């Protein structure tokens, strides 16, 4: 459980002398808030895609993502410094990292470390190390801190089938939950597993990664009303407009074909994109709390990976578990999905596929114009709130659909 | 910059304002020194000054 070497990876500046955001946004961030933990920035992404995403400091659900992860960044620095900093703006409420405080007056001592792009190693600084209880909450956060930061992409999102032995326990539960999105199951899980510092029981766990993988199978075309998890797939409600809100559904059908065993993936979004779309990011959240639990194969090898972020301790490698990650343009897949079907026969293209594939254009479209522009500002200003991205990042390709075939062969 | 081809310009040459620039300056090894390189305990906090 205590995974020891509990490095997490802080995010890099886009050709910046800063840390991204300003000033007046860190401001915001810290002080307008006060915990350290992730319960305010749930309860905006909780809303089950209503309000608009937008704001003058946060563009989208994603936006707040990265200015979340670039605050822990910078602001760990301090705390995490070898022999303790902290001061301009937060010098920390208590050395257990209580609250976000605005400089403890007769305190200047502990300067304002200046880093780089530094990846940090939670348990070699004694104070943390000591606090190993208290350290697992956000240790949660760190992950996901990481999994974005990692990357230059949309979230890297891991996935697990295990084949075979299945809880029976685990079926009669989630079956109660059928009726909800995806979300809020996750707010929950994600809850729980802060909540309790984190433990060896698989439940939770094996749960968790069930749902993921349904979720996947679902989104990609393996997974829907006809070829089911023995009743299990997620349907994707509201044919029209692009948002079409995955629930968790339990209709029998078929069971699909037990696959050989264990089945893992990861995917990246390579489209930005991923920003206005919340199943994408709930997939990336849970895979996160999954790794609190368990030592996932050392992560995806610098192969599709900025040169920063190369090289990193024991994490990217070159022959290791997953040493390709698997990469998709959302707009493509939602099309994959609906050849899968035709192919299956479950539905006409006629009128079905036509639509949905004019109103996810449409969708995309909209998406585009906006992150475009948004990002206008932050690249032109000092500031950074949003996702550092060129319009050829829009692109059609990033192996779209070997992702795709390759989620499927893995439901064999 | 003035028309130099113009009147009320002054022609004097004065011991006080003997003509120089700067030829050449010293370059001497000795010279170039001043001094300290700049170090760092190891790299970790305050504790490695050895």
């Amino acid at each position: 459980m205590a995974q020891r070497q509990f490095f997490g990876l802080t995010y890099n500046f886009y050709g910046q002398p800063a840390p991204l955001f300003d000033l007046n946004d860190l401001q915001e961030l810290a002080g307008c808030y006060a915990r350290p933990w992730t319960s305010r920035f749930s309860h905006l992404a909780i809303s089950t895609g209503s309000l608009p995403v937008w704001s003058a400091r946060y563009p989208s659900v994603a936006s707040r993502n990265i200015v979340v992860n670039t605050l822990l960044g910078a602001h760990l620095n301090p705390f995490a410094g070898g022999q303790i900093t902290s001061h301009q703006g937060i010098t920390w409420r208590d050395p257990v990292l209580s609250s976000l405080a605005p400089v403890p007056a007769i305190q200047p001592p502990p300067v304002w470390a200046v880093a780089e792009n530094v990846l940090l190693d939670s348990n070699n600084y004694p104070t943390y190390v000591l606090n190993l209880s208290s350290m697992w909450p956000i240790n949660q956060d760190v992950h996901i801190m990481t999994m974005w930061a990692l990357s230059d992409q949309g979230p890297i999102y891991h996935l697990e089938v295990p084949v075979d032995p299945m809880p029976a326990a685990t079926t009669a539960a989630l079956m109660a939950y059928t009726g909800v999105p995806i979300a809020h199951l996750a707010q929950t899980a994600y809850r729980f597993a802060g909540q309790l510092p984190q433990s060896p029981d698989s439940t939770m766990v094996s749960t968790i990664r069930w749902l993921s993988a349904i979720w996947f199978g679902s989104l990609t075309g393996r997974l829907n009303r006809s070829r089911t998890c023995n009743g299990f797939y997620f349907e994707f409600a509201k044919p029209a407009l692009n948002p079409d809100q995955a629930v968790l559904k339990w209709n029998d059908g078929a069971r699909a074909a037990p696959p050989a065993a264990a089945q893992s993936s990861y995917i990246r979004c390579i489209s930005p994109h991923w920003q206005h779309q919340i199943v994408e990011v709930a997939g990336a959240l849970m895979s996160q709390s999954v790794t609190a639990v368990t030592g996932l194969p050392a992560l995806i090898d610098e192969a599709t990976l900025p040169a920063w972020s190369q090289g990193v301790a024991n994490l990217t490698g070159n022959g290791q578990g997953v040493v390709p990650c698997l990469d998709y343009n959302p707009v493509p897949m939602a099309a994959a999905r609906h050849l899968q079907w035709r192919q299956d026969g479950l539905i006409t293209a006629a009128q079905e596929a036509q639509l949905n594939n004019d109103y996810t254009a449409y969708a995309l479209t909209i998406e585009r114009h906006l992150t475009a522009m948004l990002v206008a500002n932050p690249i032109a200003a000092g500031r950074m709130p949003i996702q550092p991205f060129n319009a050829a990042d829009f692109g059609q390709a990033g192996q779209t659909a070997a992702a795709v075939a390759l989620a499927q062969a893995m439901f064999v | 910059t003035y028309n130099i081809t113009g009147d009320g310009n002054s022609f004097t040459p004065t011991s006080d304002m003997t003509s120089t620039a700067a030829p050449a300056i010293d370059l001497k090894p000795g010279v170039l020194n001043p001094t300290g390189k700049l170090w760092r305990p190891v790299g970790t906090s305050v504790a490695t000054i050895d």
